[PDB]
């Protein structure tokens, strides 16, 4: 394969010698997973053969016959892998659910899925069920039965592991998605003994307690008044306030719902019937004073906001108060090798964060006496963070399997992600780090040092910088650079040591700990990083990121001020390592790393095809570019090559120095640095 | 002023361009342009009006008239003028800049509805017009340059250089002349010719030209065809002999107390008189007056509280 | 608060082991007898026979008594530091110093003036004889900063050694072939 490639002349060599390998020792892991894999090549090998001409059915039944040819014992190939191996078949098992959701309703390769399933132990599908489930709405009767039944077996053994997301799931606005989970959850509450029932309250009573009404008025009035006062979109005015209506048509149910509308209900009514006058009549005026009316309660709303700062249950959700033992395992923890750990209290109340947006601490007593402390958080889809998660555990598990990087202790430190509903979730607390922008006004605030010195000096040497072209930026942005000693970090580390023998570790491991982050967020193309997503471990030293949204480098295309520099290398950050810079730990680190990560190409890229071919995440990509399967194709192959050495160039393959070196240049070049927006703030 | 060739022009970050004698000091005249900063001043063959260019507009004022209003401002572009050329006649004008084209007006029209314009893929750094011939040559921050016929809108492309941006032209009014530069360090001089044929060519390169100052900001030419002046972001300006381009002069404002040093970059110069003297701007807020001949100095003008960037003058009246 | 001082000045007279040993217990003594708070002063009696008591709060002493000393005091005072600190290789003494010049620069006052350049030098040759790696390496960053040399280079590779960390050694190894010949 090296000396020749792939091509019609190679593939059956290439697979006699893996088959007589495999008649050779047939016990040998290897050879039967070498032989799987050249046959999945050649699936693909035939179908891009004949699409890259076809596109740039006589031959649909030609590539029917000959896939059948390699697919059915590509599917065998797998399983039987799968079987001779734990803990390391992920990559085997994704593969497998490619094929069977691709292909699956070709007979020969259902009957060749139902053999191998009824021989795989039950356990082994436990690490693919946040991808098997809302795969249920297929169109496709014999994949569906599959799903359903594979489904309600693994819920016969390990219910605990599966009543979260087909909860979530049965809220579904999706017919058929919440009718096949209603179907599953009925088999449940046999199985179960009605746990499902625990399920659904603690869900619902911890989903409306996320969100009160004050805030969702106070968001639809602001929305709705954007609307009939700037855009004049009457028409969206009245989608935007109809769903607030019928949210307080149902009356209230807690002691907060009734004082909000014993305190605004009337003025809200009155306003319900200036806007039906306007439609029967169109007199805008009416509309007008509906407005002011709104006008009066958002208002009184907006005053009275910033004096909450913690809920009791008593008053929003008496149902969890008055818990109980639910037989519920604490959402954060499950694993079928050890005892579950049941939840045994809630607290007596919340304490509200504020901020832009207002996250709540939640605390749990679990049965073994310890406190679990979760952010409850909506106004977000938490799917993203939580695949990421699970690409940073392969990650960490590839690492460990290294002897270099066992002795060099490299990890990448996770969460925990619980989604609830399409815009509400339960994030884990980290309790001992401290955000780098905090670190820094504080260290400044202590010294009488202005927080702003460096933009006060670009504005008074140049107060128009906004409007200026590229060379004046230049000129201003490395005048003021000149002009202070940007190492507050640096000190910061010394100063927070309790002896030089612990500084010196600490550094090492933020040194390698960066080093890690930047390789990994390079290849996945994690976009803005800024003070404020960035942690620093107040007592281990390591680095933590907390927003993985833009993901991929659609982040490289925003409509107003890019986003040029691929990952984040300031002179703070820098001056915070060994007096010689980037030279040395980091840049041999970036090594290491990057060679571990295309030796291991093939699972990284199983886990983001998987990821990257989701029909319900990847429509946030779709928003931004171009046929979604075209984007979702340049995407791959943009991946493809940065783990092969031809991003920079595909006229050439790169070494890994000369690849690092490159992106070091492009990480620090001032040119670069100087058309970031203020808030990603360059000179930090 | 325009009557009187001893006014040289300044503009720069104080938003008004100044208007002073350059063999007294004395300061004669402001205008005032608080809308924006000014990237460029030109003015026009017929000595009598004087253009900036400034953020999302070129403007036009008289310089006889003592009611310096904006004649018959081109309110357009949306982002930047890089630089405004006019062509011999007083009938054209050519815009560089952003969005990535290059605009030219038919100046006598009150509407910025254009004849011509031409799209390039990346933001223009700088516009040249051919000396008596209607070819515009315009530098590119892709590192292109391109020759565009404003007759039949062919063109030429040229790629000497494509890892680095162009940052300045000017062609000589000897129509066998040169040159522009790079941001790395480099002139490169291409011998000029040419024919009859659908492609805007021809040139034949001749002699690279390192200047080693980290940049150039602008390449210029003097009236005389013999002089090659650069001017850098670093604190020196270089003067070569064009019969050889070996170098015949260097002026340098370096402090001599490296503590303060870096004071300012020398954003441009041109030449004066019969390659008699080098007007300099300079971000460290004043304008230099230099003896091309000797280097014998020295005139000052402060009239400014902010960095001075452009210059112009009535060079002829 | 003098006699302070008068125990210090034993740091001209004493040769033995035992008598740098009675010099540093009776200075850590009379820098409680005589201190400027209630919550120190009435340990002495304590201190003077518990031994570790009198070492565990000496640093707070000196702290006391350094914001109530003159400067001829001070100077006095360092004068018998440094003395102390060259006079002989007595590892209990050396080390309490070290950690007094350590705990001294995270205070509000700043790091005592054992001069020539706060004794930086000095204190890093004594941090390597103590095998107190992390420490020579602390103060041989702190000279670098003040300018590079071919000397400063090779400390540098001879400290990242014993660290055991090669990669850092590489490092200035890089640095020294870009800068210097
Ligand atoms: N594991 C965590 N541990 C401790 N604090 C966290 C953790 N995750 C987030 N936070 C902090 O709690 C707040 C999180 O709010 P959040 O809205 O999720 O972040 P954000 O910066 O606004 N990202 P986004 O809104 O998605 O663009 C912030 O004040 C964080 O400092
Ligand atoms: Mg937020
Ligand atoms: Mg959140």
């Amino acid at each position: 394969l090296n000396l020749q490639g792939i091509n019609e002349s190679t593939i059956p060599k290439v697979l006699q010698y893996y088959s007589a390998a495999t008649e050779h020792d047939r016990s040998w892991y290897k050879a039967w997973h070498a032989w799987a894999v050249m046959n999945f090549e050649a699936v693909l090998h035939y179908k891009h053969q004949n699409q890259a001409r076809d596109e740039k059915k006589k031959v649909t039944e030609d590539l029917s016959k000959t896939l059948l040819m390699y697919t059915v014992p590509a599917v065998q190939g797998f399983f039987r892998s799968i079987s001779l191996s734990r803990g390391n078949n992920l990559q085997d098992t994704l593969r497998v659910l490619t094929l069977w959701f691709d292909y699956g309703h070709w007979p020969d390769v259902n009957e060749a899925l139902v053999e191998g399933v009824k021989a795989i132990q039950i356990d082994t599908w436990l690490q693919v069920i946040p991808q098997l489930i809302a795969r249920i709405d297929t169109p496709r009767p014999l994949v569906g039965r599959l799903i359903h039944q594979l489904l309600t077996d693994i819920g016969r053994y390990h219910p605990q592991a599966l009543i979260y997301p087909l909860t979530v799931a049965s809220k579904s606005t999706t017919t058929a998605r919440h009718n096949a989970a209603n179907k599953i959850l009925k088999n449940m509450c046999e199985h179960s003994n009605t746990l499902v029932q625990q399920a659904m309250m603690v869900s619902e009573e911890l989903i409306r307690v996320a969100i009160l009404w004050h805030e969702m008025w106070h968001e639809g009035l602001e929305e709705a008044s954007r609307l009939y006062f700037g855009e004049r979109n009457v028409k969206g005015m009245f989608e935007v306030l109809e769903p607030l209506h019928a949210m307080m048509e149902r009356g209230p149910q807690t002691l907060k719902e009734t004082s909000f509308n014993q305190a605004y209900g009337r003025d809200l009514m009155e306003a319900q019937e200036w806007c039906r006058k306007y439609m029967k009549s169109g007199n805008v005026k009416d509309l007008t004073q509906a407005w002011d009316l709104y006008y009066h309660v958002f208002r009184r709303i907006s005053k009275q906001l910033p004096q909450l700062t913690s809920l009791e249950l008593q008053y929003v959700s008496p149902k969890l108060l008055m818990c109980r033992d639910l037989e519920l395992a604490v959402p954060g923890t499950y694993d079928p090798n050890q005892p579950i750990i049941r939840i045994q209290s809630i607290a007596p109340s919340l304490q509200v964060i504020t901020s832009k947006q207002r996250p709540r601490k939640l605390t749990l007593m679990g049965s073994n006496g310890h406190e679990f402390v979760f952010l409850l958080k909506g106004h977000e889809d938490l799917r993203q963070d939580e695949r990421v998660m699970q690409l940073f555990g392969l990650v960490n598990t590839l690492l460990a399997n290294d002897p270099t990087s066992l002795r060099k202790n490299l990890s990448i430190q996770r969460y925990a992600v619980i989604p609830l509903s399409t815009n509400s979730g339960l994030i884990g607390w980290v309790p001992h780090c401290d955000t780098l922008h905090a670190l820094i006004r504080d260290y400044r605030e202590k010294k009488k040092i202005l927080l702003n010195i460096e933009h006060r000096i670009m504005l008074r040497m140049a107060p128009d910088y906004d409007h200026l072209t590229l060379m004046q930026k230049v000129e201003v942005f490395e005048h003021a650079v000149n002009n202070t000693a940007g190492d507050d970090l640096a000190k910061l580390l010394w100063l927070k040591s309790p002896s030089s023998e612990v500084w010196f570790d600490r550094r090492t491991n933020y040194t390698r700990s960066l080093a890690v982050m930047s390789m990994v967020g390079y290849i996945l193309g994690l976009g803005d990083r800024h003070p404020s997503n960035l942690m620093l471990d107040r007592l281990s030293g390591k680095i933590l990121h907390i927003d993985f949204g833009d993901c991929f480098e659609v982040a490289m295309t925003r409509e107003k001020f890019p986003e040029k520099i691929p990952f984040r290398l300031t002179r703070m950050l820098t001056n915070a390592m060994e007096v010689t810079g980037l030279d040395g730990n980091y840049r041999i680190t970036c090594h290491t790393v990057m060679e571990v990560l295309r030796e291991h190409k093939d699972s990284v890229m199983a886990v983001l095809e998987a990821f990257v071919y989701d029909p319900l995440l990847n429509w946030r990509l779709m928003d931004t570019n171009t046929a979604l399967n075209k984007k979702a194709i340049q995407i791959i192959n943009r991946v493809r090559d940065k783990l092969t050495g031809r991003d920079f160039s595909h006229d050439d393959t790169l070494d890994v120095p000369t690849q690092v070196e490159l992106l070091i240049k492009q990480a620090t070049s001032h040119e670069n640095l100087c058309q970031c927006y203020i808030g990603w703030c360059p000179f930090w | 002023v325009g009557s009187d060739p001893v006014i040289l022009a300044t503009a720069g970050y104080d938003h008004t361009v100044r208007f002073w004698q350059a063999h007294s000091g004395i300061c004669t005249r402001t205008v005032q342009h608080q809308d924006s900063q000014v990237n460029a001043l030109e003015v026009t063959p017929d000595r009598s009006m004087i253009a900036a260019a400034g953020y999302q507009h070129i403007r036009m004022y008289d310089l006889n008239s003592n009611n310096p209003n904006p004649i018959i401002s081109y309110d357009g572009v949306n982002k930047n003028i890089a630089s405004v050329g006019f062509h011999e006649d007083g009938r054209w004008m050519y815009t560089g800049g952003e969005d990535c084209t290059a605009r030219i007006w038919d100046l006598r029209s009150r509407n910025l509805q254009c004849q011509r314009i031409f799209q390039v893929n990346a933001p223009i750094n700088c516009v040249c017009l051919h000396p008596n011939q209607a070819e515009l040559i315009v530098g590119d921050q892709s590192g292109a340059i391109h020759i565009w016929d404003l007759k039949t809108d062919h063109n030429e492309q040229l790629i000497p250089e494509p890892e680095v941006s162009i940052t300045s032209a000017h062609i000589d009014p000897d129509a066998s002349y040169m040159a522009a530069v790079n941001s790395t360090g480099n002139c490169y001089v291409w011998n000029l010719t040419g024919g009859i044929g659908d492609e805007v060519t021809q040139l034949i390169p001749k002699t690279k030209i390192p200047a080693h100052t980290r940049y150039a900001l602008q390449c210029r030419f003097s009236p005389d065809s013999t002089l090659l002046a650069t001017c850098s972001a670093d604190q020196t300006c270089k003067i070569w002999r064009t019969s050889n381009f070996s170098l015949m002069t260097e002026l340098s404002i370096k402090s001599g107390n490296p503590g303060e040093s870096s004071r300012g970059w020398m954003w441009g110069c041109a030449f004066s008189g019969d390659s008699q003297y080098i007007v300099t701007a300079s971000s460290d807020n004043l304008a230099r007056l230099w003896c091309v001949e000797t280097g014998e100095i020295k005139r000052e003008y402060g009239g400014h509280q902010k960095a001075v960037v452009c210059l112009a003058f009535n060079d002829s009246v | 608060s003098t006699i302070n001082l008068q125990k210090a000045w034993g740091a001209a007279r004493r040769v033995s082991k035992d008598d740098w040993l009675e010099w540093l217990r009776r200075l850590s003594l009379e820098l409680l007898k005589d201190s400027s708070s209630p919550s120190l002063r009435s340990c002495w009696a304590l201190a003077q026979a518990y031994n570790p008591m009198a070492r565990d709060l000496f640093n707070a002493a000196f702290v006391s008594c350094w914001s109530e000393l003159n400067e001829d005091q001070q100077d006095e005072l360092i004068r018998s530091i440094e003395l102390a600190l060259t006079s002989q290789d007595i590892a209990e003494v050396t080390q309490t110093l070290l950690n007094l010049a350590e705990f001294m620069e995270h205070s509000d006052k700043g790091p005592l003036p054992l001069r020539d350049d706060n004794g930086i030098v000095l204190l890093g040759e004594r941090a390597a004889k103590c095998r107190a790696y992390a420490k020579a390496l602390h103060y041989k960053e702190l000279e670098f900063q003040k300018g590079p040399t071919p000397a400063i280079l090779e400390s540098l590779i001879s400290i990242n050694n014993k660290l055991q960390q090669p990669e850092a050694a590489a490092g200035v190894l890089e640095y020294a072939m870009k800068h210097f010949g």
